[PDB]
């Protein structure tokens, strides 16, 4: 049977994100001027289905969650796409027990995956972070999360 | 053989709300799904909504969005549906059914192998 | 969302074969190789006869066969008998996380 | 064609744990006298393989990670089994965006899944927590994590 | 078609350490696996170790535990192996092979479809 | 961990069929339905001929058939030719995350 494409997402899906050479950003507009780790050649995997793709290779205006398009936020002329999560995003340094933490480590708020797309073949994947606990970069980071409900 | 047992039939006045429970005996919810289907007298089957208990993120049909709520309990293997603002055309036999697909993902490949006995709700006076 | 169109009335003589179609529109009805079929005799709860295109559950009579051709899923019953005089429905998954039931077909014996 | 049994685990596996009616413990011996959320009827799922089992139904002396038996700690006469994780354990209130956090929410350490087994059909699953951010209990909790390397 | 290109042959004195690189061309590592197999002259194939780049948790054979290290680079699609404390019987042709099982999980069902050209390491004086 | 036992020397006349066995001990060698076979001609790198029991990669001659019976995996080559005169190995996955190669079998033509 044909596999479910990585473009189509459902609530409760387990997401696996690779962030090769991730760099540190002091303030990200999509996360309310908060630190983030971002990669230029990130890879997204649906763990249950096994499907995969490079973030730059996905047409992000066609990605649907529960049959509905992802939420869009235009910040300073840059269009960002949101993938909500149930819970926080769990990310760590590749191949090491060293494990990072997000900005809202104290709070009870869930996390989200943010993608910047230029409409072509250039996409940036952002994950929330508090400080440079995994280094200033470049650093290979693997993140895990569970897809949340559609924003209301 | 797992069994799905629903609550008894109810009669409600128009504008009220009803809650039908589905009991799972011979097992647990595990990672399966629960769907609610109603059949008005003399008409066909209409899918109301469904849930995967481990995901606990219910999704409903367009006609019942903002009017139907579906919840599942893991401590007691009971699935619930709640329809508010009842009208005369809500009179139907409501069925609890199990989505016989072991993987919560791959939910497109699915079937309703066991069906509940059916609860008849009458909305009149 | 538009429901699945079914041939409301289908009839056949005892012994022949009949085919019930299930036609939909849009990609929001999913692939037709994964359409399930249910049978509802008068006064009883619906029961599954064909699922996953052409897979039969345990205890289902081997006279029920399911096909798939483009945007139409077909259920075929061979050797019509008095116990096949019931109502049959097709169901499928949607791009939105929902299930759509067919309009329903009544089988009659001439 | 035979599926990989949930008794056998590998590094990089994604774990899904359900904690129905979880209770709060002020101090747990296996986590060095630190708060934890524990459930009596927990369920464990291997997301990639789709296999599942109740925690109480698993013989935990037969569970192997990378072909090796799990690490055991005898604490006050109670034998605990460890499932190491890559990164932290991500847990949230089931069906809600409300997301809990672990004890070491500023540290860079990874988390672990702790199981108490009596040798019969009674098993307790423990997940690290800091305070009663999800309530004192009972509360339904869903946890997600990636299996780490074998303890050395 | 994906190509695996290895570094050139090397001659090393006994007791030294060698590092053989395997380059992936025509694509990327993605979620595949990389295995290292060596063949001593006139003998059979011996599996040394392997890694899943996304997991980044290498595993080695019993004879080479504590003597072998395997790492994978994703920014530059190159896989590395490193053997320390070289002896005269370490002289062999070293092969890098791709585990052509798309799912990193279900790694039991696997095969080595593309093979590297092979690097000959000679440990003598 | 013990390796996989193979019949080091196997020979056959041009035209007939030969069978190479792959026998192991102890759960630790995994299922014998998931055993891959490789062919190494003199001076060349090993190449895959049969993977995952009896699946042939594209371009592999259809004269290679793989079986599985209990704790032994067998590779059968039909219509022996001069180009089949090479060395063949079987590989399998272990309970410890490792791969175990067979002892190797040399095919000869009489």
């Amino acid at each position: 049977a044909p596999a479910r494409p990585i473009t189509n997402w459902r609530s409760g899906d387990v997401v696996w994100v690779t962030l090769p050479s991730a760099e540190y950003a002091q303030s990200q507009s999509a996360m309310g001027s908060h630190p983030a780790y971002w990669s230029e050649e990130a890879t997204i995997i649906n763990v249950a289905t096994g499907q995969r793709a490079a973030v730059s290779s996905i047409k992000w205006d066609q990605v649907t969650l529960n049959g509905k398009a992802l939420h869009k936020e235009t910040h300073s002329g840059l269009v960002y796409y949101q993938l909500p999560l149930m819970g926080k995003i769990n990310f760590w340094q590749q191949g090491t027990t060293k494990a990072g933490y997000t900005y809202n480590y104290n709070t009870t708020d869930s996390d989200s995956l943010w993608v910047w797309w230029d409409g072509g073949s250039k996409a940036y994947l952002y994950i929330s972070t508090y400080t440079t606990m995994l280094g200033a970069g470049p650093v290979n980071i693997t993140g895990l999360g569970a897809v949340g409900p559609n924003p209301v | 053989q797992v069994q799905l047992v629903q609550s008894g039939a109810e009669v409600k006045k128009p504008g009220s709300s009803v809650k039908v429970s589905c009991k799972t005996s011979g097992g647990t919810f595990s990672t399966y799904g629960i769907s609610w289907v109603r059949q008005a007298p003399g008409q066909g089957l209409e899918w109301l909504g469904g849930i995967i208990p481990i995901f606990a993120t219910p999704n409903y049909a367009q006609n019942f969005q903002g009017r139907l709520t579906i919840t599942a309990d893991e401590s007691t293997s009971t699935a619930y549906m709640e329809l508010t603002s009842l009208r005369s055309d809500d009179t139907a036999v409501y069925y609890c059914a199990r989505e016989a697909q072991p993987n919560p993902w791959f939910r497109e490949n699915n079937r309703f192998d066991p069906w509940g006995q059916g609860t008849l709700v009458t909305v009149s006076s | 969302q538009s429901a699945l169109t079914q041939p409301a009335s289908v009839s056949g003589s005892p012994g022949q074969s009949i085919t019930i179609s299930c036609t939909g529109t849009s990609s929001d009805v999913g692939s037709y190789d994964l359409v399930s079929w249910y049978q509802q005799q008068p006064g009883k709860a619906p029961k599954l006869i064909i699922y996953e295109g052409n897979k039969r559950p345990s205890g289902v009579s081997h006279r029920f066969s399911g096909s798939n051709s483009g945007n139409t899923a077909s259920l075929t019953i061979s050797g019509l008998q008095a116990e096949d005089e019931a109502d049959y429905y097709c169901c499928s998954f949607a791009i939105s996380v929902t299930f759509v039931f067919g309009t329903g077909t009544k089988v009659t014996v001439l």
